[PDB]
């Protein structure tokens, strides 16, 4: 489930992510790891809309 | 006073429309920034923003 949460969270799906977040066991670890991945991918300079 | 208020209204309108045009597509919005309207006032969108 954490792998599918990474799948949905990378794609910027933003609403499938919460539905699958509610099913997860390690909830706060999932929220912190997703926050870290997205704060990294917000630094990529091309396609600033996705950023 | 009326012309100052109407100036603020249209500059807000230009900013808000161009951020939509850039958010939906980048390449065509950069096409828009450089065009001269076949002598609107004989100038450019970016040049009128500067002047």
């Amino acid at each position: 489930l954490q792998a599918l949460f990474i799948w949905a969270i990378l794609q910027n799906k933003k609403e499938l992510s919460k539905v699958i977040w509610e099913q997860t066991k390690g909830c706060t670890l999932a929220a912190l790891g997703a926050s870290k991945l997205l704060k990294t991918l917000a630094k990529v300079k091309n396609d600033i809309n996705a950023a | 006073g009326e012309s100052e208020e109407l100036a603020n209204e249209y500059e807000t309108r230009a900013v808000e429309l161009f951020t939509e045009c850039y958010s939906n597509d980048e390449d065509l919005a950069e096409q828009l920034l450089v065009y001269s309207c076949e002598a609107w006032g004989g100038s450019n969108c970016l040049e009128l923003a500067v002047e």
